[PDB]
């Protein structure tokens, strides 16, 4: 068995099922955010163009599948007991896949102990808290001005819609 | 509400049939199955929970009811037809209406053999019983022989008149299209031919006997209807009248 | 590599090519796989390319190589296949290979407009006597040709083309008609025989056999009537004649289906999904008597189906039916009663027939149907005996036994023969015997009026009389 | 907004826009489509990605390919300028006299009118057609729905139709060739040219067509149906009129929608149908109606798949039809023609009173006699005649006639029945059948009532013979 | 794969690398019960159709050999069985007391008493 | 290339090669096989993992084995010892007589003779029975659909024919047992052995056996169809012979593949038909002909599936035939041996045409007498004859005649009835029942008719009758 752990995000299923996996093996030994930072720097050196298909060819044949992360990113000591569920990731197809377990991870790795939100007319109101509308009032403490009806808008909406759906 | 409030409610689901094609479809778009006849199957569920929120319900609840009529219009006749079938394991009877006596004119067109009501007396007058019981079964016996050999033409004399009283009765339990009645009225008509005045009439003409006669006891009889009507039931003051009016009446619509 | 013009085969083994890559692929291209094998690029899917293979995959192993051929798919089109059987990619597989149309045509090229077109009044003949009399028609009527398996049904065609010989043969310059012979699924011996008759007909000359035995990858076989029909509309718009036989599209049908339902993808109403109707409107629709810019074209399609059962109550078929501008039952029934030709005529019918052939014939055939309707009707007195005798006769003179066909004026002639109960002076079995005489008699001598009643397109008083006279003799005296 | 073709599986054309996702019905034009490839937004399917339907040609597509937005859903051009044109589905001619040029476009997906300016209740148009007004009396505005099969003479009938009403006809018609056969509409532009109803001194004329036929993809198809009712609507309400809206053949949009549900990703519903069936149904059809606005007198060529009613797709239909012409393949079959199936065609309106109840009772003893006589047909099928029961005689023969006395050539279709046909007015007929009720006739030849119009006309076929 | 081996009781450690377990080829855990259908996590050169034991004294046969996971029918329960229990091969597909002196004697399918005539005369067993 | 099985879920080894991915019908031989379990690549899944189709069972499998692709098809011996030897599909005796090992082997991917390589006629061919050489006289090269009653002499019957064939053209046969009952095929063996037809002093008996038995998997039941298929190819061409074809049952081999069809999860035509019934049937189908260098006509045990026809797999069946044999246990009934249901039996490619016009025509004398005669069998049914005209009596009795002398003794079954058969060479077949059209010898017996072989006979049997 393992024991089940989610540090905010938290997405259950289809990767989400896979992230709270290393979620609860790498949160023990807290390896996490050492992973995170880890995981961070290998989104990009593996999303590219040197490779478009070098690092994530997943096919042109199999031999990618058999090694080549398990041996070039092994061939990094980036992931190093965390670098073995990639080598998963890299038979088992799914390393396209893999934007969306980081995401899910630093969207979970961040905000991993904090809060987002986004009320009505705000938008950019999204960050990672402990406590919520004292917090989201500090961000009326930008400035008052500049929010709660830009960006996104209480112009045609909430408020302008409203006098309207009474009809 | 209304029933718990007393009130007797009628629903007339017109039509459940639909509503499962809906339902399926939803569940469909959902994913959420296509059961035997492509429903997924607690449509019944559906209704089973839908409907026996109809019911008649004791005084705390204001005595009152939710009545439900709920209605199936079939594609040709499918009634083994799933929902048909559940609708029927809930249903205490079916009221099948018969299309081949439309055409015929007969409309209302009935299958009456296909109508069913488990329930039979505790659903109405006395007035009615006490005509109606016997007619269902003169009706019945007529079907009969023209039925155990299935033919319209007859097996025994005897009956060559209970057809005839069987026919008359067929002009009788017609209703005219774009029309109801009240119970005293129907079993003024009802008595005339149950007690027979009028297969001393041609059939066809029987129906034409009771808008006079109907105008004439709405006319007339409206007293002694004032009877039947509080009775709920022929009195002897009625069908004394009755007897007598259904006789003298009959032979003054005839002669 | 290119990964995006061609592709390596990602899965195959429903023999349908997952490729991975081919991308800068367009849509609707013809691809090529290594193996010499065709393909369609039908799903461009996000990821990989279905294709559909135009061939078969123990011809194939993975990973293959797909090369875009950077081409739509393209059929030829043109005049060198007439003289050719040919694969639908236009390899005249009689084993004459290239010899082929030169010109190709995107098989995509749909049904001209209203206005491109205007109708048939192309008298369209078989020399069927049936036919040319009884379901009259123009030339870009889709006509159903329906009967069971070589119940002769085959032979009909035969006989179809064999009239067109002489006029094809002639200058026909309205019958001069390309015979588009879509073969479908119709074991290559059969074929083989069918083509020698043609052969021996040769009006192979004339004609495209686009030639689907029975075997066959099918969705070649499939592509092959619209490859057809881009060849056929080539002629038709090239203001010539075409004759499509879409012999028949039953097994075309099935093949798609077959190909449907593993290409995973629904079916309804006999299995089938509905656009075997789009099948059969996208193919068909296409089929036309053109307007005047398109040399009045025509295309005549002459869609088969060879039935089975006579179930027309099958979707298919009510599809085909309300697509076709009639149909043409033959009854094998009939023909077991040796009928020959053994058609239900009850069935076969022109809705659309009417002022697209042969006024000569009408002023005696339309008269005929009529008869022979009254005729079946009393399936006693005289007057329906008359019918009786003169019907059986009616009977044995739309027959017309398999390998054999004629060019109108005869035909005319030789009801006529039997319309003025010429033929009820006799009685069924002396009949043919006396066409043969008779026929023999005219040729010779009334060649004059032969000649002239081909030319009158329209009985003229004058032809029958002398026909009259000229029957009435040779009748008379001559009672067999 | 552009999308880049995703996947091209057919004209089922997975759009990602990844420029927003412009609404469910956002009507889209391809970019490196020249030739104006409409594709519709089904789905806002997740991943900025619509499932859209292209309702054309998938040439040349490479899966990136700009689309562009065409920032509403579909409109096109609704205006006078379209009678006597024929338009496709996309506003544009294939009367081939030029663009179908109008003042105003519209959205062609819309609102189904409230229930409150719709008028409540109708009246009984009249053919021409004795079985018809008589049987099933139809009302003007009223969504008639022919069922029949396959070429089945319908066709023919409804053009006969055209014949009859269209010319009478006080406000203009509307042909909406759905999956019509590029031939029937070029037969009927000619015959239309040759109407001269179709004048052409008249982009006003007397019909519009609009065609959206069987070659087309079924997007396309499944859309011209709202593109003519968009039109109609538009003259009918908007420009007042009777509308008389010839559908020819809605089924073939029906089918249009089916033909994509599978490919829509969706179950296709029984025998690959569609789930929204019916709410197809209802949104097309509650559109279409006769309002206070006007009528739109609807006419819907139903192809019966199979001829198969209990069919869902006509089993819903029934439902809304004001009429349900139902054409008896099985009368087709004998010849006859009128071929219909009148116990099966209705009226709602065919109910005494209304039509005045005579003339209705007048049938009802025929219906009635015809049902009976009916009933008998398992009987005689066996059993032919000779231990059953005289009066039924009577009325086999006298049905017999009746029967024949539906019947009626074809008038237009001379070149069809050689015959002329015939039309009759309301009194021959009513009393033509009653006056076989009356068995005025029964010694008069039976097959006489054949092919008549006229009851008088058709006595007087009993009599050359005798 | 998909959910299981997103299932974590591999994945849960097969991050770190760390596993060691089952065989998962002569043995297996329980990757689903329901249905007296264990998947069973692992199992590959089980013996194909296998009667297998559970960790729940039960057998069940490993009948289809799929790649991760054994498709087992659980010749019984499934309340008992949980999910990760240990389905231990006994290496054997079935064989079935055999022998002639089943002759007076009623058995459950295995080929053993259910006649409660205690056990029967079977010595030998035969596949 | 080498696989492991990666799984085994049946026999659909699903065996991930490790290497590429030959092409589709490889067949693999799975190392850790003590019985060559080839698997027949099925798809190239991808992964150069196949879907296979396991020839062997699945029977306590490890699984990732090795295997070894055989790197091309299943091989089987093929050329003249497969004559009297019975072998499984893989080519292997079950004969249980040793090895055959005829000389070359095969993919049983041989394939279609082409459109160059077909005879553009075939014609004709003859059997020796007269039953068939009159009225449906084979073609060679021909596939025949056999109907008839469990060995009404059935088997004997059709024996007889290896016997007559075997000989006549120099032919020989194949033998699928077809999903052979084994027991019925252990049973089989003993009559042909018995008959001597199978020698054992000759496995160049007239028949080469292949016995793919219901125990075997249905794939291996589907397939021992081609392997044979495959064989007959060989001696066509390769032996120059006139093979035989034996299909027996093509509909227990239908089933066989049907059920691989489905299983493969592959969507199989309509009511389980396979999806590909037609082209596995035409792919195979094909095969046979007249090439030039010989003839594979087939000779096709068909169990018309649930007696229904329309019914995919012999509606397209009909299109593989040519003749057709219903064989008539009322026939047999009748004690005539043979037991043919004669007008029943066919050719439709008996065509004055095609045959003589004259051979048809009498062939077609001969139906118009039987068949009427039939209907008077019916009127002799109705009073018993003494109701007919004296001629109509005769031709009774030329029928009878005719009847008697369709009977022909058994000459394989000399020995075992004590009924001791002929050939009949065709002329005196046509001539034959001609003559006794002819109607001279109408006089003479009528067992003189019974069981002989060409017509003297009869008249040698009529005399020393009398």
């Amino acid at each position: 068995f393992a024991k089940l752990v989610r540090p905010p995000v938290q997405i259950y299923g289809i990767e989400g099922r896979y992230a709270t996996a290393l979620y609860s093996a790498a949160s023990k030994q807290n390896k996490l955010e050492q992973v995170e930072k880890e995981l961070l720097r290998v989104g990009q050196i593996l999303k590219e163009p040197k490779m478009a298909a070098s690092l994530l060819n997943p096919y042109v044949k199999r031999s990618v599948k058999v090694k080549s992360l398990s041996d070039m990113t092994a061939k990094e000591k980036f992931s190093p007991l965390t670098s073995n569920l990639i080598n998963l990731l890299a038979e088992n197809g799914r390393l396209t896949n893999t934007p969306a377990v980081i995401s899910a991870f630093s969207t979970m790795m961040s905000v991993h102990r904090g809060e987002v939100p986004c009320t009505v007319t705000t938008a950019s109101a999204l960050d990672e808290t402990t406590l919520t509308e004292l917090k989201t009032v500090l961000k009326s403490f930008l400035s008052k001005g500049q929010v709660l009806k830009l960006e996104v808008k209480i112009d045609p909406s909430i408020m302008g819609g409203m006098i309207v759906r009474i009809g | 509400y209304f029933r718990d409030n007393g009130k007797h409610a009628l629903i007339i689901y017109d039509d459940l049939s639909k509503q499962a094609v809906a339902y399926r479809q939803m569940s469909l778009l959902l994913r959420r199955p296509p059961g035997r006849e492509a429903y997924p199957g607690d449509v019944f569920y559906l209704h089973s929970r839908l409907l026996e929120r109809a019911a008649k319900m004791n005084d705390a609840f204001g005595g009152g009811s939710l009545t439900a009529l709920p209605v199936i219009e079939t594609q040709a006749g499918d009634v083994s037809a799933y929902i048909p079938t559940n609708v029927i394991s809930i249903t205490d009877g079916q009221i099948f209406l018969e299309t081949e006596l439309f055409y015929k004119g007969i409309r209302p067109a009935i299958n009456v053999g296909l109508s069913v009501s488990r329930v039979g007396s505790a659903a109405q007058t006395r007035a009615m019983k006490q005509v109606a019981g016997t007619m269902k079964l003169e009706l019945a016996q007529y079907r009969e022989v023209a039925a155990f050999a299935q033919f319209g033409s007859d097996l025994d004399a005897a009956t060559q008149q209970l057809l005839s009283r069987g026919v008359r009765l067929t002009e009788l339990l017609k209703q005219g299209q774009y029309s109801p009645m009240a119970i005293e009225e129907q079993v003024a008509v009802i008595y005339a031919g149950v007690r027979g005045y009028l297969d001393k009439l041609e059939p066809s003409k029987i129906t034409k006997f009771e808008n006079a006669f109907l105008s004439h006891v709405i006319s007339q009889h409206q007293a002694l209807l004032g009877k039947i009507r509080t009775d709920g039931k022929i009195s002897e003051e009625s069908d004394a009248k009755l007897k007598e009016i259904v006789t003298n009446f009959l032979a003054g619509f005839e002669a | 590599v290119d990964l995006e013009e061609t592709g390596r085969v990602l899965s195959i083994g429903d023999g349908i090519a997952r490729v991975h890559g081919l991308r800068n692929v367009q849509a609707e291209e013809m691809v090529e796989f290594s193996s010499g094998l065709k393909g369609m690029s039908l799903n461009l899917e996000p990821d990989n390319v279905g294709v559909v293979v135009f061939g078969n995959d123990k011809l194939i192993k993975e990973g293959d190589i797909v090369k875009r051929t950077g081409a739509i798919v393209d059929v030829p089109v043109g005049e060198e296949l007439l003289g050719r059987v040919v694969d639908a990619l236009g390899n005249a597989i009689d084993g004459k290979g290239p010899i082929g149309s030169k010109a190709r045509r995107r098989v995509g090229l749909k049904a001209p407009g209203i206005i491109p077109r205007i109708s048939v009044r192309e008298p369209m003949q078989t020399g069927i006597k049936a036919v040319d009399s009884l379901v009259p028609i123009g030339r870009g009527q889709r006509e159903l040709i329906i009967g069971d398996r070589q119940t002769g049904k085959t032979s009909i065609a035969i006989d179809t083309i064999i009239n067109q010989k002489r006029f094809n043969d002639g200058t026909d310059e309205k019958k001069k008609l390309y015979c588009i012979y879509v073969a479908i699924g119709q074991k290559r011996s059969t074929v083989a025989q069918l083509v020698k008759r043609l052969t021996d007909a040769d009006a192979m000359k004339y004609t495209i056999v686009v030639s689907a035995t029975a075997s066959d990858a099918a969705p070649l076989q499939y592509l092959a009537p619209y490859s057809g029909c881009s060849m056929g509309e080539y002629f038709r718009d090239n203001g010539k004649h075409a004759l499509i036989i879409y012999d028949d599209l039953s097994k075309q049908a099935v093949a798609y289906r077959q190909m449907s339902l593993l290409l995973r993808r629904p079916p309804g109403r006999e299995a089938y999904p509905g656009d075997v109707f789009y099948l059969h409107s996208r193919l068909l629709e296409r089929a036309a008597k053109m307007n005047d810019a398109f040399g009045g074209g025509s295309l005549t399609a002459l869609p088969v189906i060879e039935t089975q059962a006579g179930d027309v109550s099958a979707y298919i078929p009510t599809n085909v039916i309300s697509i076709t501008d009639g149909q043409i039952f033959l009854e094998t029934e009939l023909f077991y009663k040796g009928i020959r030709p053994a058609i239900n005529v009850g069935l076969s019918v022109s809705r659309v027939g009417s002022a697209a052939q042969t006024r000569a014939m009408k002023q005696v055939a339309g008269t005929m149907k009529l008869e022979l309707a009254q005729y079946r009707e009393v399936a006693l007195d005289a007057a329906t005996q008359q019918l009786l005798s003169r019907g059986v006769r009616l009977t044995e003179l739309l027959k017309q036994g398999q390998y054999s066909p004629m060019a109108i004026e005869e035909q005319v002639a030789v009801i006529y023969a039997g319309v003025r109960g010429y033929l009820d002076k006799l009685e069924p079995s002396k009949i043919t015997k006396f066409e043969n005489a008779f026929l023999s008699h005219v040729i010779s001598q009334h060649q004059a009026l032969l000649g002239k009643i081909r030319t009158d397109g329209k009985i003229s008083e004058e032809s029958d009389a002398k026909l009259k006279e000229i029957v009435t003799n040779f009748l008379a005296g001559f009672e067999a | 907004t552009t999308g880049r073709i995703v996947a091209v599986i057919g004209a089922v054309v997975d759009v990602q826009f990844d420029e927003g996702l412009p609404p469910i019905l956002n009507a889209l034009e391809v970019q490196g489509r020249e030739t104006r490839l409409v594709l519709e937004v089904a789905q806002h399917l997740g991943e900025s990605t619509v499932r859209t339907i292209a309702m054309d040609g998938t040439e040349g597509l490479v899966r990136g390919q700009k689309v562009l937005d065409s920032g509403a859903p579909i409109r096109i051009p609704v205006g006078p300028e379209t009678l006597g044109r024929i338009m496709n589905v996309i506003g544009e001619p294939i009367d081939e006299r030029g663009p179908i040029k109008t003042k105003q476009f519209a959205a062609i997906h819309a609102e189904a009118p409230e229930f409150v300016e719709m008028s409540v209740e109708q009246e009984i148009l009249v053919t021409g057609i004795k079985v018809v007004d008589l049987l099933a009396p139809y009302a003007k505005g009223g969504k008639i729905g022919l069922f029949g099969g396959a070429g089945v003479g319908k066709t023919v009938l409804i053009m006969e139709l055209i014949n009859n009403v269209a010319k009478a006809h006080g406000g203009y018609s509307v042909f909406a060739g759905v999956g019509e056969r590029t031939r029937e509409g070029n037969d009927l532009y000619h015959e239309m040219i040759e109407s001269g109803v179709i004048n052409l001194k008249d982009a006003t004329s007397k019909v519009a067509l609009v065609y959206g036929q069987m070659n087309e993809p079924p997007g396309a198809r499944a859309r011209v149906a709202l593109t003519g009712l968009t039109v109609a609507e538009y003259f009918r309400d908007q420009e007042g009129q009777d509308v008389l809206l010839f559908i020819d053949n809605i089924f073939r949009f029906t089918q249009a929608g089916s033909e994509v549900s599978a490919l829509l990703g969706r179950i296709p519903s029984a025998v690959g149908y569609q789930p929204t069936l019916a709410t197809d149904m209802g949104t097309m059809q509650e559109r279409i109606t006769t309002t206070k606005k006007g009528s739109i007198t609807s006419v819907q060529a139903i192809y019966v798949p199979a001829d198969d009613l209990t069919d869902p797709a006509p089993a819903t239909t029934f439902a809304h039809l004001d009429a349900t012409t139902v054409l008896s393949r099985a009368i087709a079959e004998l010849g006859i023609y009128p071929a219909v199936d009148p116990l099966d065609s209705t009226s709602r309106i065919m109910d005494p009173n209304i039509v005045g109840s005579e003339h209705y009772d007048v049938a009802r003893g025929v219906q009635k006699i015809l049902q009976d006589y009916k009933s008998l047909q398992d009987i005689i099928a066996i059993l032919g005649m000779d231990e059953l029961s005289e009066e039924d005689k009577l009325t086999v023969s006298r049905a017999r006639k009746i029967q024949r006395f539906l019947s009626q050539p074809f008038q237009v279709a001379e070149v069809f029945t050689g015959h002329l046909g015939k039309l009759v007015p309301l009194k021959e007929t009513i009393k033509g059948f009653q006056q076989i009720l009356a068995g005025e006739y029964d010694h008069l030849p039976e097959q006489a009532f054949y092919m008549v119009g006229p009851i008088e006309e058709a006595v007087a076929k009993a009599d050359k013979l005798a | 794969k998909t959910g299981t081996a997103e299932v974590s009781s591999i994945l849960e450690e097969r991050i770190l690398g760390a596993d060691t377990s089952v065989d998962l080829e002569e043995t297996g855990r329980v990757l689903s019960i329901g249905d007296g259908i264990a998947r069973v996590h692992g199992l590959r050169n089980v013996q194909a159709e296998e009667m297998v034991e559970f960790s729940s004294g039960l057998k069940g046969m490993s009948l289809n050999l799929e790649p991760d996971n054994v498709g087992v029918v659980v010749f019984g329960n499934d309340k008992l069985i949980k999910e990760g229990d240990i389905v231990k091969r006994t290496g054997a597909i079935v064989d079935v007391p055999v022998g002639e002196e089943l002759l007076g004697r009623v058995v459950d399918a295995l080929g053993n008493a259910i006649d409660g005539k205690g056990p029967i005369g079977s010595k030998a067993r035969r596949r």
